[PDB]
RNA sequence: AAAUAUUGGCGAGAGACCGAUAGCGAACAAGUACAGUGAUGGAAAGAUGAAAAGAACUUUGAAAAGAGAGUGAAAAAGUACGUGAAAUUGUUGAAAGGGAAGGGCAUUUGAUCAGACAGGCCAGCAUCAGUUUUGGUGGCA
RNA sequence: GACGUAAGUCAAGGAUGCUGGCAUAAUGGUUAUAUGCCGCCCGUCUUGAAACACGGACCAAGGAGUCUAACGUCUAUGCGAGUGUUUGGGUGUAAAACCCAUACGCGUAAUGAAAGUGAACGUAGGUUGGGGCCUCGCAAGAGGUGCACAAUCGACCGAU
RNA sequence: ACUAAUCGAACCAUCUAGUAGCUGGUUCCUGCCGAAGUUUCCCUCAGGAUAGCAGAAGCUCGUAUCAGUUUUAUGAGGUA
RNA sequence: AAGCGUGUUACCUAUACUCUACCGUCAGGGUUGAUAUGAUGCCCUGACGAGUAGGCAGGCGUGGAGGUCAGUGACGAAGCCUAGACCGUAAGGUCGGGUCGAACGGCCUCUAGUGCAGAUCUUGGUGGUAGUAGCAAAUAUUCAAAUGAGAACUUUGAAG
């Protein structure tokens, strides 16, 4: 809708919106990122720590599915189970039956310690767990299996 | 006729004209704001045009009232006139100028009966 | 349609008046009109004319002849704003009057009630006139300012 | 001439309707409308005003934070009013039967308070079940922790996000991040 | 081989595109007329009327052409052709005009124009209300 | 509020009463002209323009903040710890509309150069305020609970 | 100097709508609010960024926090 | 003194002060068991109103698009002209008359190649200057007849 622009309220002012003495011009500082170290220098620092200079290590070829590892916490372990079937699990938390839950198969490699599961005992499959993840499940009366 | 309705008063009967509309035919008489740095009008020196401001907006009690004191609305057949059949006091029928000759007559037939004023009953009117 | 409508129209119904606190009180004339003194006309038909006032009348307006018989003005109303009230006065105890009133001037070639009610005045009027002298001449002769006369250093 | 203390014909500054053209929220404040002008129940009031906020100033209340808050002592029974969504919250557990009064409830949230023997309301159910709003307990959901406000007050040594689309390494973590690369911010 | 590309060629179908200073340079005998030694550069230009029915015939004139007559729904459509604005111009009529003219407020005068007798227009007086201005006179400190 | 014994009246939260003339160019509008006073040529740059600064002889038509990729704030909408059908497939009255799987993008976790590790002592903490609600009060107020948010001191995760 | 009226580097087309901190222009009305020419940095001084001045959107509350002001009490200064 | 110094009055007049009306803005409020069906409505109360650069808001107008007025129209659409009328503070809208000949509007929305006085702007057309500057180098023309509507300028003859 170009009709709700600014410009069509513009039309009858010189200017358009842009001052008779700044005289809108084509390119009055540079283009684009031009003087970031000279004369955007105060900008760049205030808004942008950081951006100039060189930090650590290169890597070359670097592939992001080997760093493919997606984290789940404890208060979000227990949705991997339906819901309809969930609430029956609650009930009777009982040992020699527990659920097993793959995160693996959900599309976790990681599980993190977030906390307050309820007391019941989990079957648990992952390719990683931190270290209080493993003692709040084994806490709870279950057990973590590692997969790979 | 109307509803008895205060006097009215116009606050400017003059048009406002635009400045120098007189001295070059380029210029339209339509009203345009002045923008110049140094105009005169525009910095409202003494003994130039005066512009349009709300201070001129009409009482809303005698707004967009006739001399006659009725509204006039725009009426394209007999259908539209009796939509004012129970406001013949405060609106009065204008038949629209695209009308033919045959069909204004008959909507001023119907606005004789109805008692609706027409504001230009003489139009396309054979004599 | 030409134009589409007004969505809500006005209530054609007329709305009564409020109460209005302005009553009729009865006008206090001037002190130099007391009845029986002599007055100026001084617009109408009858400008300049000198006059007797008669008796106030119920519309605010004074009753005057000065005598027809005398100067041509007939029984009439003129109203206090349009005379000049003179010092001169002459005696109206000899007059009825009651018998004018707004009626009797009401609208709707003279008439003979008010030929003959003209006659029963202006004889005791003349008779009253008669008196001191030079009243008779003094109304029969029009009112005018001669050059070099200020009426606000005048008084009559 | 007069020597004006404070700036002329200066609006208040504050929403006196909704922005928006939901018909169904417009006669919604109008309801509420007419209870805050008959009644002098503040309760009416604070929730008119609560109606005319923006998508930003009604955050989501989650379940979670409706079951904290009766937790408190002598809330157990109270009418939980929430003026914008309530959305579920599976992190908790144990959800306790209750009378909550949103405008919008997700599937999960009104299943989940369902479930529990509870009841969602409307905000005209509120007015009917509480006109002067006996008993309620009007919650609010966390406006500070948007994506924006990490970046508001960007500054030296003022701890705000920066603005910036690509993270890591080579993005913003050099001569002013660390005193080895020049300055520390 | 297919899935892929396609401001060229051929055949189609479409458009919230443009409408003769627009849209291709080119709606038209347009890459034309024309310019330059040359490479190249490169326009302007649509519409009478349903149908020429494109004005037979008379008269003035050397002729162009005019005036008639006539065709046509229209010639306020005559090929110098749909409508036919402005700049600028001719005629007519009105008005003003001692080194500009034009403008704003107000009224005179001239010209012109709208509504309303079931209250419309303009005023006079009296008694009040609001705001004022100008006097006379009374009692106190 | 005033007067009045009351009745009622009044100059007391804004004009009424009586009378006349005309009923049309009479008032009024428009326009031209005359008169009194005032009025420098606009646009522009500029501290400053009527300028002996610049563009403008006149008229018609054209004529200048657009669209796109990515994005910040704000707002509206849908759903909501999820969300996004339209790369594709199905289907069709066929570039429309309707329907859909697996993925993928962003979000639900951060931190470190990295290897890596990875968020509850507690009613998800204490204190100070804090709208609203509850109780006691005609009410002023007193007490309880206090979401959002503000300040501060803590606890937890990563690096050192 | 001349090199097709062109020469301190011909003419033609294209790249090319080359770039311009510089000049000129930038088209409807009304209403409300309403400036700056100063700070710091810059191959900066006809320009930018930055803080300031301004608008808009508002949000949390409801007469507090306050104030281009005085009084009282207590300091400070090295101008006339 | 109609000069100078000083004193006392009266008077003149700013868009300033006071009062009132109207417009708009802002603020605080009233209004649902017919609010005598309009709650972005109606109404009450108080204050305020300068403005470049600039910001925002509410509106006027243009080309085209979806819907509606079973809208207008050859008994005349659009266009154009009109010191003719009305409405709006204004952008503008509407009507009457004349010309004209085939299409075009109101409202709710969508969209943009959407509004001109300037740019030594583009294209085209037209003025004042102005019947003006000028049509003056190369020695030079003249008479008669013919022709033809028309002969300084053609043809022939004669002369130079
Ligand atoms: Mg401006
Ligand atoms: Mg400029
Ligand atoms: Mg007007
Ligand atoms: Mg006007
Ligand atoms: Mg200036
Ligand atoms: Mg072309
Ligand atoms: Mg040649
Ligand atoms: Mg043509
Ligand atoms: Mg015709
Ligand atoms: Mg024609
Ligand atoms: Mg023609
Ligand atoms: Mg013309
Ligand atoms: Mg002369
Ligand atoms: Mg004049
Ligand atoms: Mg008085
Ligand atoms: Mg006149
Ligand atoms: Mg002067
Ligand atoms: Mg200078
Ligand atoms: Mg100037
Ligand atoms: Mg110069
Ligand atoms: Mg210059
Ligand atoms: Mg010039
Ligand atoms: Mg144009
Ligand atoms: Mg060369
Ligand atoms: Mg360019
Ligand atoms: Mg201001
Ligand atoms: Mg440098
Ligand atoms: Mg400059
Ligand atoms: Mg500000
Ligand atoms: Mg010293
Ligand atoms: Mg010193
Ligand atoms: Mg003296
Ligand atoms: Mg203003
Ligand atoms: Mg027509
Ligand atoms: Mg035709
Ligand atoms: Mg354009
Ligand atoms: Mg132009
Ligand atoms: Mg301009
Ligand atoms: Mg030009
Ligand atoms: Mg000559
Ligand atoms: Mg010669």
């Amino acid at each position: 809708p170009s009709r709700f622009t600014k410009t069509r309220k513009h039309r009858g002012h010189v200017s358009a919106g842009k001052g008779r003495i700044g005289k809108h011009r084509k390119h009055p500082g540079g283009r684009g990122m031009a003087g970031g170290q000279h004369h955007h220098r105060i900008n760049m620092d205030k808004y942008h720590p950081g951006y100039f200079g060189k930090v650590g290590m290169r890597y070359f070829h670097k592939q992001q599915a080997h760093f493919w590892k997606p984290v789940l916490n404890l208060d979000k372990l227990w949705t991997l189970i339906p819901e309809d079937k969930r609430d029956q699990y609650l009930k009777s938390a009982s040992k020699e039956t527990a659920p097993v839950i793959d995160t693996l198969a959900a599309g976790y490699g990681k599980i993190l310690g977030k906390g307050r599961i309820p007391n019941v005992p989990v079957i648990v499959k992952a390719r990683f767990v931190s270290k209080l993840a493993e003692e709040k499940i084994r806490a709870a009366g279950g057990v973590v299996e590692l997969i790979a | 006729a109307s509803l008895p309705h205060p006097k009215i008063v116009k606050k400017h009967t003059k048009k406002f004209k635009r400045h120098h509309s007189d001295r070059y035919h380029r210029v339209a008489e339509n009203w345009r704001k002045q923008k110049g740095i140094d105009s005169v009008v525009r910095r409202r020196f003494r003994g130039n045009i005066s512009q349009p401001k709300i201070g001129y907006g009409s009482n809303k009690k005698t707004k967009f009232l006739s001399p006659s004191g009725h509204k006039t609305f725009l009426v394209a057949n007999v259908k539209d006139l009796e939509t004012l059949t129970m406001h013949t006091k405060t609106y009065a029928a204008e038949i629209a100028h695209n009308i033919s000759a045959k069909n204004r007559v008959v909507i001023l037939a119907r606005a004789k009966a109805l008692g609706i004023k027409v504001t230009n009953p003489k139009g396309r009117l054979a004599l | 349609s030409a134009q589409k409508a007004p969505k809500w129209y006005p209530s054609e119904d007329v709305a009564a008046l409020k109460k209005t606190r302005k009553a009729a009180r009865p006008q206090k004339l001037r002190a130099s009109l007391v009845p029986g003194t002599v007055l100026i006309l001084l617009a109408g038909r009858f400008r300049g004319k000198r006059v007797v006032y008669l008796k106030h009348l119920e519309d605010n307006t004074l009753l005057i002849s000065g005598p027809f018989k005398v100067n041509g003005v007939p029984l009439r109303r003129v109203n206090a704003r349009y005379v000049i009230a003179t010092s001169t006065k002459v005696s109206v105890e000899g007059v009825n009057v009651e018998k004018f009133n707004v009626e009797y001037f009401a609208k709707e070639e003279i008439k003979a009630e008010r030929v003959e009610d003209q006659k029963v005045v202006d004889k005791a009027l003349i008779a009253e006139i008669k008196k001191t002298p030079l009243l008779k001449q003094y109304l029969s002769a029009s009112f005018s300012l001669k050059n070099g006369d200020k009426p606000h250093m005048l008084k009559f | 001439g007069i020597d004006h203390t404070s700036k002329q014909h200066k609006r208040s500054g504050h929403r006196t309707a909704p922005k928006s053209d939901n018909v169904y929220l417009k006669l919604l404040v109008k309801l509420y409308t007419f209870l805050a002008r008959r009644t002098d129940a503040p309760f009416n009031k604070v929730v008119l005003k609560a109606l005319f906020l923006s998508k930003i100033n009604r955050p989501p209340v989650s379940v979670s934070r409706i079951a904290r808050a009766l937790k408190q002592e002598g809330a157990a029974n109270k009418t939980v009013v929430v003026v914008g969504t309530v959305t579920d919250d599976a992190r908790i557990f144990e959800f306790p039967k209750t009378t909550v009064a949103a405008l919008r409830f997700t599937a999960g949230a009104r299943a989940k308070i369902v479930k529990a023997g509870g009841e969602c309301i409307t905000l005209d159910q509120l007015a009917v079940r509480a006109p002067k709003g006996q008993n309620t307990l009007i919650l609010r959901g966390p406006r500070n922790s948007r994506e924006a406000v990490r970046h508001f007050g960007m500054g030296p040594h003022k701890g705000k996000a920066p603005r910036i689309l690509s993270t890591g390494r080579k993005f913003e973590r050099a001569r002013g991040r660390r005193r080895s690369k020049g300055f520390k911010v």
